[PDB]
Protein backbone atom coordinates (compact mmCIF):
# COMPACT_ATOMS: atom_id res chain seq x y z
CA UNK A 1 0.00 0.00 0.00
CA UNK A 2 1.58 3.24 -1.22
CA UNK A 3 0.68 6.91 -2.05
CA UNK A 4 -0.88 7.64 -5.54
CA UNK A 5 1.20 10.58 -5.68
CA UNK A 6 4.33 8.85 -6.09
CA UNK A 7 3.21 6.99 -9.34
CA UNK A 8 3.46 9.23 -12.78
CA UNK A 9 1.14 10.76 -13.96
CA UNK A 10 0.50 12.10 -17.91
CA UNK A 11 -1.17 14.94 -18.98
CA UNK A 12 -2.74 15.85 -22.67
CA UNK A 13 -3.10 19.67 -22.84
CA UNK A 14 -1.93 21.43 -25.76
CA UNK A 15 -1.02 24.39 -23.84
CA UNK A 16 -2.82 27.46 -25.42
CA UNK A 17 -0.15 29.44 -24.12
CA UNK A 18 -2.01 32.80 -24.59
CA UNK A 19 -0.50 36.86 -24.53
CA UNK A 20 -2.87 39.18 -22.97
CA UNK A 21 -2.32 43.24 -24.09
CA UNK A 22 -0.38 45.57 -22.18
CA UNK A 23 -2.03 48.88 -21.40
CA UNK A 24 0.38 52.18 -22.51
CA UNK A 25 -0.01 55.61 -20.99
CA UNK A 26 -0.31 58.34 -24.24
CA UNK A 27 1.60 60.86 -22.81
CA UNK A 28 0.08 64.02 -24.29
CA UNK A 29 2.65 66.25 -26.49
CA UNK A 30 2.80 69.09 -28.75
CA UNK A 31 4.88 70.35 -31.16
CA UNK A 32 5.29 74.69 -31.01
CA UNK A 33 6.20 75.87 -27.32
CA UNK A 34 4.84 79.01 -25.89
CA UNK A 35 7.83 80.74 -25.77
CA UNK A 36 8.33 79.93 -29.45
CA UNK A 37 4.21 80.81 -29.73
CA UNK A 38 5.34 84.48 -28.06
CA UNK A 39 8.28 84.79 -29.96
CA UNK A 40 5.80 84.37 -32.93
CA UNK A 41 3.51 87.00 -32.18
CA UNK A 42 5.41 89.39 -34.29
CA UNK B 1 -28.01 6.07 -54.57
CA UNK B 2 -26.50 7.96 -51.69
CA UNK B 3 -28.21 10.92 -51.52
CA UNK B 4 -28.87 10.42 -47.42
CA UNK B 5 -29.55 7.98 -44.62
CA UNK B 6 -32.62 8.58 -44.90
CA UNK B 7 -33.92 6.10 -47.53
CA UNK B 8 -33.50 2.63 -47.31
CA UNK B 9 -30.73 0.66 -48.78
CA UNK B 10 -28.17 -2.33 -49.01
CA UNK B 11 -24.71 -1.11 -49.76
CA UNK B 12 -22.31 -4.44 -49.42
CA UNK B 13 -20.24 -4.54 -52.91
CA UNK B 14 -17.24 -4.09 -53.35
CA UNK B 15 -15.16 -5.07 -56.66
CA UNK B 16 -13.27 -1.85 -57.80
CA UNK B 17 -13.73 0.77 -54.81
CA UNK B 18 -11.23 3.60 -54.34
CA UNK B 19 -8.35 2.91 -51.91
CA UNK B 20 -7.43 5.90 -49.40
CA UNK B 21 -4.78 5.58 -46.25
CA UNK B 22 -4.09 7.42 -43.50
CA UNK B 23 -1.44 10.37 -43.64
CA UNK B 24 0.50 10.57 -40.34
CA UNK B 25 3.54 13.09 -41.50
CA UNK B 26 1.75 16.46 -41.65
CA UNK B 27 2.91 19.10 -38.88
CA UNK B 28 2.57 22.59 -37.80
CA UNK B 29 5.68 24.55 -38.80
CA UNK B 30 7.09 26.54 -36.12
CA UNK B 31 6.66 30.69 -37.04
CA UNK B 32 9.26 32.55 -38.67
CA UNK B 33 11.44 35.88 -37.11
CA UNK B 34 11.28 39.03 -37.91
CA UNK B 35 13.91 41.17 -39.01
CA UNK B 36 12.43 44.71 -36.87
CA UNK B 37 14.96 46.94 -38.28
CA UNK B 38 16.15 50.08 -36.24
CA UNK B 39 18.73 52.95 -35.80
CA UNK B 40 18.99 55.90 -34.84
CA UNK B 41 16.18 58.79 -36.20
CA UNK B 42 15.79 62.63 -35.81
CA UNK B 43 13.06 64.79 -35.98
CA UNK B 44 12.55 68.30 -38.31
CA UNK B 45 9.80 70.69 -37.93
CA UNK C 1 22.92 93.55 -45.83
CA UNK C 2 23.16 89.85 -45.98
CA UNK C 3 21.91 86.75 -48.26
CA UNK C 4 18.98 84.66 -47.50
CA UNK C 5 21.23 81.75 -47.35
CA UNK C 6 23.60 81.36 -44.39
CA UNK C 7 21.12 83.98 -42.48
CA UNK C 8 17.96 81.84 -41.90
CA UNK C 9 16.90 78.04 -42.43
CA UNK C 10 13.10 77.04 -42.05
CA UNK C 11 13.88 73.88 -40.10
CA UNK C 12 15.04 73.72 -36.57
CA UNK C 13 15.29 70.31 -34.80
CA UNK C 14 12.60 69.00 -31.95
CA UNK C 15 13.52 65.77 -31.21
CA UNK C 16 16.07 62.47 -30.94
CA UNK C 17 15.82 59.13 -30.76
CA UNK C 18 17.73 56.68 -30.64
CA UNK C 19 16.32 53.22 -30.76
CA UNK C 20 13.10 53.34 -33.46
CA UNK C 21 11.80 50.87 -35.13
CA UNK C 22 11.35 50.73 -39.30
CA UNK C 23 8.53 48.41 -40.26
CA UNK C 24 7.88 48.54 -43.89
CA UNK C 25 4.28 48.52 -45.68
CA UNK C 26 2.17 47.73 -48.62
CA UNK C 27 3.83 51.36 -49.62
CA UNK C 28 5.20 52.95 -47.46
CA UNK C 29 7.22 52.72 -44.14
CA UNK C 30 6.65 53.36 -40.22
CA UNK C 31 8.78 54.97 -37.96
CA UNK C 32 8.40 54.15 -34.22
CA UNK C 33 9.39 56.56 -31.36
CA UNK C 34 7.72 54.89 -28.43
CA UNK C 35 9.05 57.79 -25.83
CA UNK C 36 6.44 59.85 -26.90
CA UNK C 37 4.02 57.35 -28.10
CA UNK C 38 4.07 58.30 -31.88
CA UNK C 39 4.62 57.05 -35.44
CA UNK C 40 5.21 58.42 -38.77
CA UNK C 41 4.76 57.34 -42.41
CA UNK C 42 6.23 58.44 -45.21
CA UNK C 43 6.64 57.12 -48.99
CA UNK C 44 8.67 54.06 -49.93
CA UNK C 45 10.75 56.46 -51.98
CA UNK C 46 13.30 58.46 -50.44
CA UNK C 47 11.52 61.62 -51.95
CA UNK C 48 14.15 63.84 -49.83
CA UNK C 49 16.41 63.64 -53.14
CA UNK C 50 18.59 66.84 -52.61
CA UNK C 51 19.12 67.41 -48.79
CA UNK C 52 22.07 68.80 -50.14
CA UNK C 53 20.25 72.26 -50.87
CA UNK C 54 19.48 72.55 -47.29
CA UNK C 55 23.12 73.28 -46.41
CA UNK C 56 22.61 74.62 -43.15
CA UNK C 57 21.59 71.84 -41.30
CA UNK C 58 24.82 69.70 -43.19
CA UNK C 59 26.84 70.69 -40.60
CA UNK C 60 24.88 70.02 -37.25
CA UNK C 61 23.40 67.29 -38.00
CA UNK C 62 26.64 65.54 -38.52
CA UNK C 63 27.30 66.59 -35.28
CA UNK C 64 24.68 65.44 -33.53
CA UNK C 65 24.64 62.04 -35.23
CA UNK C 66 28.35 61.74 -33.73
CA UNK C 67 27.52 62.75 -30.50
CA UNK C 68 24.10 59.80 -30.55
CA UNK C 69 26.53 56.90 -32.02
CA UNK C 70 29.13 57.80 -29.83
CA UNK C 71 26.41 57.28 -26.84
CA UNK C 72 25.19 54.04 -28.59
CA UNK C 73 28.51 52.28 -29.72
CA UNK C 74 28.60 50.47 -26.89
CA UNK C 75 25.88 48.10 -28.41
CA UNK C 76 25.32 49.21 -31.90
CA UNK C 77 27.29 49.98 -35.02
CA UNK C 78 26.19 51.48 -38.56
CA UNK C 79 24.73 49.43 -40.82
CA UNK C 80 24.35 51.30 -43.62
CA UNK C 81 23.77 55.09 -44.78
CA UNK C 82 21.81 57.41 -43.79
CA UNK C 83 18.58 58.74 -45.41
CA UNK C 84 15.76 61.24 -45.36
CA UNK C 85 11.97 61.29 -46.06
CA UNK C 86 9.61 63.67 -46.04
CA UNK C 87 6.42 62.88 -44.09
CA UNK C 88 2.83 64.10 -45.25
CA UNK C 89 2.02 66.24 -42.12
CA UNK C 90 5.02 68.22 -43.05
CA UNK C 91 7.98 67.32 -40.89
CA UNK C 92 11.29 65.75 -41.96
CA UNK C 93 12.68 62.34 -40.79
CA UNK C 94 16.70 61.69 -40.94
CA UNK C 95 17.34 57.84 -40.76
CA UNK C 96 20.72 56.32 -39.52
CA UNK C 97 19.86 52.31 -39.34
CA UNK C 98 22.17 50.60 -37.00
CA UNK C 99 22.74 47.13 -36.17
CA UNK C 100 22.93 45.98 -32.38
CA UNK C 101 26.56 44.57 -32.25
CA UNK C 102 27.04 40.80 -31.61
CA UNK C 103 28.11 39.66 -27.80
CA UNK C 104 29.51 36.55 -29.79
CA UNK C 105 -0.53 70.91 -33.11
CA UNK C 106 -1.74 68.70 -35.96
CA UNK C 107 -0.49 65.65 -34.32
CA UNK C 108 -2.87 63.92 -33.16
CA UNK C 109 -3.26 61.52 -35.77
CA UNK C 110 0.08 60.21 -35.56
CA UNK C 111 -0.44 58.43 -31.88
CA UNK C 112 -3.64 57.12 -33.32
CA UNK C 113 -1.43 55.41 -36.26
CA UNK C 114 0.66 53.90 -33.30
CA UNK C 115 -2.55 52.97 -31.27
CA UNK C 116 -3.24 51.32 -34.36
CA UNK C 117 -0.74 49.87 -35.29
CA UNK C 118 0.26 48.43 -31.33
CA UNK C 119 -3.17 46.80 -31.67
CA UNK C 120 -2.96 45.22 -35.30
CA UNK C 121 0.82 43.63 -33.89
CA UNK C 122 -1.19 42.68 -30.83
CA UNK C 123 -4.18 40.82 -32.85
CA UNK C 124 -2.13 39.50 -35.42
CA UNK C 125 0.51 37.49 -33.01
CA UNK C 126 -2.30 35.73 -30.87
CA UNK C 127 -4.42 34.72 -34.15
CA UNK C 128 -0.86 33.13 -35.10
CA UNK C 129 -0.63 31.79 -31.73
CA UNK C 130 -3.97 30.08 -31.63
CA UNK C 131 -3.60 28.88 -35.34
CA UNK C 132 -0.55 27.43 -34.33
CA UNK C 133 -2.17 25.68 -31.20
CA UNK C 134 -5.69 24.37 -32.97
CA UNK C 135 -3.19 23.29 -36.12
CA UNK C 136 -1.49 20.95 -33.40
CA UNK C 137 -4.55 19.93 -32.16
CA UNK C 138 -6.08 19.58 -35.21
CA UNK C 139 -2.96 17.24 -36.09
CA UNK C 140 -3.67 15.35 -32.73
CA UNK C 141 -7.54 15.10 -33.90
CA UNK C 142 -6.34 13.39 -36.93
CA UNK C 143 -4.42 10.71 -35.20
CA UNK C 144 -7.04 10.01 -32.85
CA UNK C 145 -9.22 9.24 -35.87
CA UNK C 146 -6.99 7.40 -37.58
CA UNK C 147 -6.82 5.28 -34.54
CA UNK C 148 -10.56 5.23 -33.82
CA UNK C 149 -11.20 3.76 -37.76
CA UNK C 150 -8.89 0.85 -37.17
CA UNK C 151 -12.08 -0.67 -35.86
CA UNK C 152 -14.68 -0.03 -38.57
CA UNK C 153 -13.90 2.29 -41.48
CA UNK C 154 -17.34 2.34 -42.67
CA UNK C 155 -18.53 4.32 -39.88
CA UNK C 156 -15.73 6.61 -39.91
CA UNK C 157 -16.25 7.26 -43.79
CA UNK C 158 -19.84 7.64 -43.49
CA UNK C 159 -19.55 10.51 -40.08
CA UNK C 160 -16.59 12.44 -42.71
CA UNK D 1 5.84 -2.14 -56.01
CA UNK D 2 4.67 1.52 -56.75
CA UNK D 3 5.34 4.68 -55.04
CA UNK D 4 3.36 6.04 -52.23
CA UNK D 5 2.38 9.30 -53.86
CA UNK D 6 0.44 6.79 -56.27
CA UNK D 7 -2.05 5.81 -53.61
CA UNK D 8 -4.88 8.77 -53.16
CA UNK D 9 -4.32 10.07 -49.22
CA UNK D 10 -7.55 11.62 -47.72
CA UNK D 11 -7.71 15.01 -46.03
CA UNK D 12 -9.72 15.47 -42.71
CA UNK D 13 -9.13 18.80 -41.97
CA UNK D 14 -11.14 21.01 -40.67
CA UNK D 15 -10.08 24.44 -42.35
CA UNK D 16 -9.27 27.59 -40.09
CA UNK D 17 -9.43 30.29 -42.72
CA UNK D 18 -8.74 33.31 -40.47
CA UNK D 19 -8.24 36.64 -42.19
CA UNK D 20 -5.87 39.56 -40.48
CA UNK D 21 -6.48 42.92 -39.16
CA UNK D 22 -5.03 45.12 -42.31
CA UNK D 23 -3.21 47.78 -41.84
CA UNK D 24 -3.77 51.42 -43.21
CA UNK D 25 -1.89 54.33 -43.25
CA UNK D 26 -3.94 57.55 -41.96
CA UNK D 27 -3.69 60.57 -43.92
CA UNK D 28 -3.97 64.19 -42.02
CA UNK D 29 -7.00 66.49 -42.63
CA UNK D 30 -7.99 69.98 -41.72
CA UNK D 31 -10.78 71.99 -41.76
CA UNK D 32 -9.89 75.81 -42.47
CA UNK D 33 -7.33 76.36 -45.47
CA UNK D 34 -4.86 79.17 -45.01
CA UNK D 35 -6.28 81.14 -47.09
CA UNK D 36 -9.81 81.65 -45.40
CA UNK D 37 -7.58 82.00 -41.79
CA UNK D 38 -6.22 85.36 -43.46
CA UNK D 39 -8.95 86.16 -45.01
CA UNK D 40 -9.94 86.51 -41.06
CA UNK D 41 -8.51 89.97 -40.86
CA UNK D 42 -9.87 92.08 -38.21
CA UNK E 1 -14.27 61.23 -36.52
CA UNK E 2 -10.62 59.55 -37.13
CA UNK E 3 -11.08 57.65 -34.35
CA UNK E 4 -14.21 56.97 -34.81
CA UNK E 5 -13.71 55.59 -38.15
CA UNK E 6 -10.44 53.48 -36.39
CA UNK E 7 -12.40 51.82 -34.03
CA UNK E 8 -15.33 50.72 -36.63
CA UNK E 9 -12.61 49.34 -38.48
CA UNK E 10 -11.26 47.55 -35.71
CA UNK E 11 -14.41 46.28 -34.18
CA UNK E 12 -15.92 45.28 -37.63
CA UNK E 13 -12.44 43.50 -38.22
CA UNK E 14 -12.98 41.45 -34.79
CA UNK E 15 -16.51 40.72 -34.90
CA UNK E 16 -15.61 38.61 -38.37
CA UNK E 17 -13.12 37.14 -37.02
CA UNK E 18 -15.02 35.92 -33.88
CA UNK E 19 -18.06 35.02 -36.51
CA UNK E 20 -15.66 32.81 -38.56
CA UNK E 21 -13.81 30.99 -35.66
CA UNK E 22 -17.49 30.16 -34.26
CA UNK E 23 -18.36 28.69 -37.20
CA UNK E 24 -15.47 26.51 -37.74
CA UNK E 25 -15.58 25.90 -33.82
CA UNK E 26 -19.04 24.75 -34.49
CA UNK E 27 -18.79 22.52 -37.55
CA UNK E 28 -15.82 21.05 -35.39
CA UNK E 29 -18.23 20.98 -32.53
CA UNK E 30 -20.36 18.69 -34.77
CA UNK E 31 -18.01 16.27 -35.67
CA UNK E 32 -16.61 15.81 -31.96
CA UNK E 33 -20.19 14.95 -31.61
CA UNK E 34 -20.29 12.64 -33.89
CA UNK E 35 -16.98 10.86 -32.76
CA UNK E 36 -18.54 10.51 -29.35
CA UNK E 37 -21.87 8.86 -30.94
CA UNK E 38 -19.10 6.42 -32.54
CA UNK E 39 -16.91 5.80 -29.34
CA UNK E 40 -20.44 5.21 -27.00
CA UNK E 41 -20.70 2.18 -29.28
CA UNK E 42 -18.85 0.01 -27.37
CA UNK E 43 -19.16 1.17 -23.79
CA UNK E 44 -21.85 4.14 -23.54
CA UNK E 45 -20.83 3.61 -19.84
CA UNK E 46 -17.96 5.23 -20.02
CA UNK E 47 -19.21 7.90 -21.94
CA UNK E 48 -21.96 8.65 -20.17
CA UNK E 49 -20.10 9.00 -16.78
CA UNK E 50 -17.67 11.40 -18.77
CA UNK E 51 -20.10 13.47 -19.89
Amino acid sequence: TINTTDISTLNTFIALNLSFIQNIDFKAIELYSSAEKRLASS
Amino acid sequence: KSVDFYQFRVCSASITGELFRFNLEQTCPDTKDKYHQEGILLVYK
Amino acid sequence: SESKTTAVCPLALWKTFPRSIQTTHEDSFHFVANEITATFTAPLTPVANFTDTYSCLTSDINTTLNASKAKLASTHVPNGTVQYFHTTGGLYLVWQPMSAINLTDNLSYTQLQFAYDKLRDGINQVLEELSRAWCREQVRDNLMWYELSKINPTSVMTAI
